[PDB]
């Protein structure tokens, strides 16, 4: 929880890791730019929950002190969207999130939970513009992930056929294409009816929680 | 809301009214809405309303008006339309953003007419009679056509 | 009909009681001097006894003043406002730390069933004989009647009867010991006797009976009593026992099923009127037929505020909602009646049981709750009830369950049997039959009388006698001792049916004989002929006082001491908002409604009716005609025909994207920059655009001629970059706006300017237009008889003033839309100030122009004074305007300063409820649109033209505030306009004395 | 509980700002009449004069309120 | 129903509500349109309803007391609505 | 800022409209210098300002 | 109509709830009482 604040104070202010120290508070860090005050509680009421009293005066070494009690090894609402925001517009193309974390963890070493951190110390220190070249996206994730080991304190053939199935599916496409035929209308009539399974729950749950199981049955 | 209940009971304080005279505080923009552009003139409008009716008419959504309000007892606050015999002077304070504060006051048009003399004003009277009824004319013509 | 309907955030608490007593007094302020109300009235009365309820230190210092300032000379009104004034200062400084008190005035009606001589019935409620009081309905519920035989200064001196009320009755002529001996009161609690039946009590009627007389005389107080009381609606009998407890100080929880507008306005003026010091009042929403709704209130109720709750107890709770079930009988019971059962028996049983579970957890030992219960006498003895009767007799087990289970601590019972109440939703069905009823000696209650009689049973006396055992009260006027109450029933009414009709069809036979003896034609001419009325709508220019009434306004020593070159005037002004014209607005704000001279003009300002001239159909006509179907509109039905389409489309509401291009609020377009991951179809294009997108992609896009056509074929490789659309759900989905249908081609704006032109300057033509109007001014170069060309200004600006044509040039063209070539020209805010020099006045007097952004318009008028009084202008237009569009609205709202609307719906807020000044769940403001201007000039040029004064504007100024790092944080700035020094305030200054000044002139 | 009308509990753990004993039913009367006997004697030159320390507790009294700033 | 009082009363009572008393109401809701179809009516049933001494007065019965109340007002209901020729009630108050 | 970089999604401030107002660069002149409450009369002239 | 009320006078005791407790807790007791006093002059007869 001290790891997730950090970054998501540093990024409302726009300013590196290193360039706020977490015994300071919320309001000393603004300048008395209120528009921005609001903007820090907002993304923390949402990021964790529990937001406490004072929150605007009490320093951050003691906020993360009250975030780690409700708060362990998630994601996140407001975390989730600043990351996925990241790559779209300063990662290289077909270079998603899914290879930002198959990268991390095949070359690095760094299972789930532990690349969900590489991410938070990359948004902080985030490129002025788009990274051009595939190679200089993994050149600023190996520059991240030692970036993330001061902090935490961890040291650290089948390319054959997927070319190959590439082509088989790309050739399927174009047969179904010449058909008319569509792929994917079993999935459209799927996902349009678990909506209408979940809103007859929605429906007759309703009723077993106002009549009772009891009368129902 | 704060403070500009704040900023009229301070002046009318400072200035000394009488304890138990507030003003009243009309409130337009429940109806229309804020503009921005827009806002001081609708505020315009509506005083020389009030003024020559003796209307005040009220802030018809003011369901509850705010605890804190109770310590500006120089001011009140209406949700009902309230016509009276004369009201002489009307404020109108307009806040902007970019510190753009402002404030006029609109008295009643008789305390010109008092240092007017008896020829003048049956002349001015006379005038404005002919120009009430040809304005009058054109209006419901053009309103038409 | 068991789908929920409560929820947290939509409550509304009402608490300022401390404000609708200085309203309430300066309301009845002015109904004394213009001849409203006068000194017979008990209304005034009953207005007096609810500002006595309400009595602090400063609302005496507030009638103070306005009883020692009224001048008695003027009128015989003016005397009387002293006379009752004086004599209400006199009583509110008695009560004055005293506890409020429910004291019911008004006069104690009864029933009229009239039948007219064509065959008409009327039910009317008339004012009693012998009964002018509640003081003499006591009497009369103590005597009893014939049947049962087992065992002032009000209407003529209001000032006299104001003096009487502080004082309290002192007796010793008990009326327990006016009841005859052998004969039952009409009011009468009941006991049961060891056998196990409820048989009537003396003593403890006696004991009601007394404490409800001093109810009369002296009145309840309810102060620290929390009530919770179901079924509240209007006209009923739960909403005149809301007014008692609201009078008396208790602070009530009433929980309304129809959750409106049109309901929340009312509870409103309930507690505007009723609600003495330190009661409160709470609508919240609510299904009783649900059982998630009654855990879900008492939850909320005793609930701490930390987690939104009220953190309340209770004192009483009175569950009497019911549905009507009517003609339903043993074979038609069904489902209707089978959600009634739930409401009016088994959840007001989880009502009882729910909030004993909330005492529990809390310990809450040594305070109960006294139930209310609505009984009635009749189970089964009426017709097809449906299962009401079923419902009431199950109540009743509940004096016995007291005894024998583990609730007694908690809550006590006291069942109420209310007799005939007419008016209410049960019993309105059937009035005309309540004076017949009424010749026995059955007696029957008015809504005020079972408010009366329900109230007694909240008195002291009997709340303590509730919590020894359970309390029976039968206040039924003798209604038990009718036999055969059906066959009586049904009796009354075959009677007054059949003579509603025999006396109608023999009176319709007399008059058509009348015209077979004598025919039609002789008759004819003994018809009257009506006339229907047509609009005259008038400009409402000043109405001129003579000079011997004028002088009377103004001191005597102004008359050439002041000169009129330097007094400034407002002469004309004119607007366009979400209401139409100044005119059509004043009608929505002094009054809420239209006239017949509003809705004529604002159905031709949104183009429904249309003048026509010449023929239709053959005949001549002239007159108003609809413009969708063209056949004729009278003025008698323009209201009827479109008062519905005008109050839908005007004023605040939700956004309609036609107004705005396509703007949906829903869907807000944004464009996402994605890559490529292969390679594109070839489309194929012209050779200069192709050319420009090789320029642009550089080495990722691919072009090529084709040979034939002469035009090439673009491919995009993989490394693009694309610009997919999406959109975005946003919240701020209501906006304040100019009406549905506004078109200036409508005033006269021909299609060469509105096709060229901002659509904010189409709002600020028609506003310098309508501006000489009410100016008098109908040809814009009168102004040039009097005046010289280069004297007649223009000071007038807008906040951001040209979005439209911002958007055309941050937006369109990056888009590249057909856009026009000078759009840049008419974006600027001194470009709406140039159509109305360039299609209007042709001068050449000063164009400064103000910019301030929600201050635009004070800012323009201290512009245009500045610019008056060094001689610049003799004539300026001062004003302000905006417009309203996506991407402003867009922007307001990343700011926090525009309120979310999404969060209004949750509080159950409409859209004509979420604009609020000075309110204390305000949020935020509403965005509108539109212009207004005004016309200002010399008051000395003013009466040399003959032009209408409308004004003297004494002051204009502009301030700013001080250091900080917040630009849209309000302050203090203009609380200069007060600054005068206090260090010699020991002798009065000369020359603020007027005699001194005229001496030295 | 069963004398005056409150835990001490209650008091010690989460420390109230005020506390309004209510009067209730048959316990609460009971609870009632244990404050209307706060008379002090001190047989005053051969007397004896109690005077009570609940002022406004009589018999009509549904409450009574310990009130204190901080706790 | 046992052990039920006024705080536990629940959905079992509510589904004992209605056997004992608003599925009674339509049997004898139900035989009337049976014979109002068939046009006999010189042939009533007597319904026999069993009912209680005992209307709150023992511990937490639920709401068997309620159910056993509402069967006493269709004594009159019996004069005063339509269905007096196919049904005639007879209440028993049946003891230990 | 408010046209066109929210429609392209990039990265803007919160409070644009505040600083894109003619009569807000004579705010920060009151807000970082001097602190007074005289009048704020702002005029645009477009050319001749 | 015919109401039929078929109580061997059980409308006539008063309080029948107090008197239902009354004759259980009598009843229960009485049955526990001889219970357990005769359970330890068994046990005292296995010691003795
Ligand atoms: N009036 C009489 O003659 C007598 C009446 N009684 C009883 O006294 C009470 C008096 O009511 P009265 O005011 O006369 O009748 P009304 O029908 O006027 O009032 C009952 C209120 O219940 C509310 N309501 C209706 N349905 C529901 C629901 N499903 N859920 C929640 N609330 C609902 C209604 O107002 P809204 O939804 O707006 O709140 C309604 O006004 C009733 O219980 C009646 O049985 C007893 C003896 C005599």
């Amino acid at each position: 929880a001290s790891l997730l604040l950090h970054v998501l104070v540093a990024h409302k202010l726009k300013k590196s890791l290193d360039s706020i120290p977490m015994s300071k508070t919320i309001k000393d860090l603004v300048g008395g730019k209120s528009t921005v005050q609001n903007e820090i509680l907002g993304d923390l009421g949402k990021e964790f929950g529990t937001t406490p009293e004072k929150p605007e005066e009490t320093p951050l070494e003691e906020l993360a002190e009250t975030f780690q009690d409700t708060f362990s090894g998630a994601l996140g609402k407001q975390s989730s969207s600043l990351l996925s925001r990241l790559i779209s517009s300063k990662m290289p193309g077909g270079f998603t999130i899914t290879v930002a974390r198959k990268y991390l963890q095949t070359r690095w070493g760094l299972p789930s939970g532990r690349q969900d951190g590489v991410l938070l110390v990359a948004l902080s220190n985030e490129p002025a513009a788009r990274l051009g070249s595939e190679a200089d996206a993994k050149a600023f994730l190996d520059s991240m992930a030692q970036k993330y080991a001061s902090i935490v304190g961890v040291d650290l053939l089948e390319e054959i056929t997927k070319d190959h199935k590439v082509l088989a599916r790309q050739q399927l496409q174009v047969l179904a294409r010449y058909l008319k035929m569509d792929l994917d209308n079993g999935e459209r009539k799927f996902l349009k009816e678990k909506d209408t399974v979940a809103e007859l729950q929605a429906q007759l749950d309703y009723l077993n929680a106002e009549l009772g199981e009891f009368f129902v049955n | 809301d704060k403070n500009e209940s704040a900023t009229i009971n301070e002046m009318m304080k400072h200035l000394g009214r009488s304890e138990g005279n507030p003003v009243i505080g009309v409130f337009q923009k429940f109806l229309t809405g804020h503009p921005k552009g827009a806002a001081g003139a609708w505020m315009m409008n509506g005083a020389l309303q009030i003024l020559n009716s003796g209307i005040i008419p009220g802030n018809r959504n003011a369901d509850n008006v705010d605890k804190i309000l109770e310590q500006f007892e120089y001011v009140l606050y209406p949700s009902k339309t309230l016509k009276t015999d004369g009201v002489r002077a009307v404020s109108i304070t307009s806040f902007g953003f970019g510190q753009k504060g402002g404030q006029a006051i609109v008295v009643h048009p008789d305390y010109l007419y008092g240092a007017i003399t008896e020829d003048r004003y049956n002349e001015y009277v006379a005038k404005v009679s002919a120009r009430e009824k040809s304005a009058y004319k054109f209006f419901h013509n053009g309103m038409i056509y | 009909g068991v789908a929920t309907s409560f929820s947290r955030k939509k409550a509304r608490t009402f608490d300022s009681s401390w404000n609708w007593a200085k309203q309430s007094l300066l309301s009845l302020y002015f109904e004394i001097i213009h001849g409203v109300l006068k000194n017979v009235d008990r209304e005034v009365v009953s207005e007096a006894i609810n500002i006595m309820n309400r009595s602090n230190d400063a609302l005496i210092k507030f009638m103070e003043y306005h009883i020692s300032n009224t001048d008695e000379t003027k009128g015989e009104n003016y005397q009387l406002v002293k006379t009752l004034g004086e004599q209400l200062i006199e009583n509110c400084k008695q009560v004055l730390d005293v506890d409020p008190v429910y004291k019911d005035v008004a006069k104690p009606t009864g029933p009229k069933t009239a039948i007219d001589k064509n065959g008409n019935i009327t039910y009317s409620e008339e004012p009693r004989e012998k009964v002018r009081k509640l003081s003499q309905y006591v009497q009369e519920m103590a005597l009893g009647g014939p049947i049962t035989k087992e065992s002032d200064a009000l209407d003529k001196d209001s000032t006299k009867e104001v003096a009487s009320l502080p004082n309290k009755s002192t007796i010793s002529k008990t009326v327990s010991s006016t009841i005859p001996r052998e004969t039952i009161p009409f009011l009468h609690l009941r006991k049961k006797t060891p056998a196990g039946d409820w048989k009537y009590d003396r003593q403890l009627s006696s004991l009601f009976l007394d404490g409800l007389e001093k109810a009369a005389f002296n009145g309840v107080t309810f102060k620290d009593k929390y009530v919770l009381i179901t079924g509240a609606g209007k006209g009923s009998i739960g909403a005149e026992v809301l007014q008692g407890l609201l009078q008396g100080g208790a602070k009530v929880v009433v929980t309304t099923s129809r959750f409106s507008k049109q309901v929340t306005d009312y509870y409103q003026s309930i507690y505007a009127k009723y609600g003495a010091k330190g009661s409160t009042l709470i609508v919240v929403p609510f299904n009783q037929g649900s059982k998630q709704d009654v855990e879900a209130l008492i939850e909320f109720i005793y609930d701490t505020e930390k987690n939104g709750g009220l953190g309340w107890d209770l004192d009483a709770i009175i569950p009497f909602a019911a549905i009507p079930e009517q003609g339903i009988e043993l074979e038609h019971i069904d489902s209707k009646s089978e959600f009634a059962h739930r409401i009016m028996l088994t959840n007001i049983l989880r009502m009882m049981g729910c909030v004993k579970k909330q005492k529990s957890a809390r310990g809450i030992e040594t305070r109960p709750a006294q139930v209310i219960l609505p009984m009635s006498p009749n189970h089964g003895t009426f017709g097809g009830d449906g299962m009401y009767s079923e419902s009431k007799l199950s109540l009743e087990t509940l004096f016995n369950r007291w005894h024998s289970e583990s609730w007694a601590n908690q809550l006590t019972v006291c069942g109420a049997i209310i007799g005939w109440t007419r008016g209410t939703g049960l019993m309105s069905a059937n009035n005309i039959i309540a004076e017949g009823i009424e010749k026995m000696g059955v007696r029957t209650f008015s809504q005020k009388e079972m408010a009366f009689n329900l109230l007694g049973l909240l008195t002291p006396e009997v709340v303590e006698l509730c919590q020894k055992s359970p309390v029976m009260a039968d206040l039924n006027g003798g209604l038990q001792f009718v036999p055969e109450l059906k066959e009586f029933t049904a009796k009354l009414r075959k009677e007054l049916v059949e003579t509603s009709e025999v006396r109608k069809a023999v009176s319709i036979e007399t008059a058509l004989e009348h015209k077979v003896v004598n025919g039609n034609s002789a008759d004819a001419a003994y018809a009257q002929v009506e006339i229907q009325p047509r609009a005259n709508i008038q400009l409402d220019f000043p109405e001129l006082k003579p000079y011997k009434q004028v002088k009377q306004i103004a001191p005597a020593e102004l008359e050439g001491l002041l000169d009129l070159e330097r007094v400034i005037v407002v002469t004309g002004f004119a607007e366009v908002g979400p209401w139409g014209s100044a005119r059509t607005r004043w009608e929505m704000e002094a009054f809420g409604e239209f006239s017949l001279e509003g809705c004529v003009e604002m159905a031709w300002i949104m183009g429904f009716i249309s003048y026509h001239n010449g023929n239709l159909k053959g005949r001549p006509y002239t007159g108003w005609v609809d413009s969708k179907t063209k056949e004729p509109v009278d003025d008698k039905d323009v209201k009827a025909k479109y008062e519905t389409s005008i109050l839908e489309h005007s004023g605040i509401r939700l956004i309609e994207p036609e107004l705005f291009n396509g703007y949906n609020p829903e869907k807000k377009e944004m464009i996402q920059e994605v890559i490529v991951e292969e390679d594109l179809e070839p489309f194929e294009a012209s050779k200069e655009t192709a050319e420009q997108f090789k320029h642009q992609h550089g080495d990722k896009v691919d072009i090529f001629e084709i040979p034939e056509t002469g035009e090439y074929s673009v491919k995009l490789l993989k490394g693009a970059t694309l610009y997919i659309p999406k959109a975005l759900r946003f919240d701020r989905l209501v906006a304040g706006q100019i009406p549905t249908g506004w078109n200036a081609k409508t005033y006269g704006i021909s299609d060469d300017i509105i096709s060229q032109v901002d659509p904010i300057t189409l709002f600020v033509l028609v506003s310098v237009v309508e501006a000489f109007i009410a100016s008098g001014i109908t040809d814009p170069y009168e102004m040039y008889k009097y005046v010289h060309v280069s004297e007649v200004g223009n000071c007038s600006g807008s906040g951001m003033g040209g979005v439209s044509a911002l958007r055309g040039m941050f937006k369109d063209r990056f888009k590249d839309e057909p856009v026009q070539n000078d759009i840049l020209q008419e974006s600027f805010i001194n470009t709406m100030s140039a159509w109305v020099n360039m299609l209007l006045i042709s001068s050449s007097g000063p164009i400064k122009t103000p910019v301030g952004a929600c201050a635009t318009s004070v800012e323009s008028v201290d512009i245009g004074v500045e610019t008056i009084l060094s001689g610049k202008a003799r004539i300026c237009i001062v004003g302000g305007y905006d417009d309203f569009q996506e991407e402003g609205s867009f922007e307001f709202g990343n700011m926090k300063a525009t309120s979310n609307t999404l969060e209004e719906f949750e509080h159950g807020r409409t859209p004509a409820e979420m604009s609020r000044p000075a309110t204390t769940t305000r949020n935020g403001f509403m965005e509108a649109q539109g212009a207004g201007i005004q016309i200002i000039m010399q008051a000395d040029l003013a009466l040399k033209m003959g032009v209408p004064i409308y004004g003297i504007v004494a002051m204009a100024a502009t301030a700013t505030d001080k250091i900080g790092r917040s630009v849209p944080a309000p302050g203090k700035g203009i609380l200069t306009t007060a600054r005068e020094h206090h260090s010699s305030v020991k002798y009065a200054s000369p020359n603020l004395n007027m005699k001194y000044r005229k001496r030295q002139l | 509980k069963d004398t005056y009308g409150f835990s001490i509990l209650d008091i010690v753990i989460n420390n109230p700002v005020n506390l309004t004993i209510h009067f209730g039913g048959e316990k609460g009367k009971r609870i009632r009449e244990n404050y209307s006997a706060m008379i002090f004697e001190t047989i005053v030159d051969g007397k004896l004069k109690t005077e009570k320390i609940f002022k406004e507790i009589n018999e009509h009294s549904t409450s009574y309120t310990f009130r204190s700033e901080k706790g």
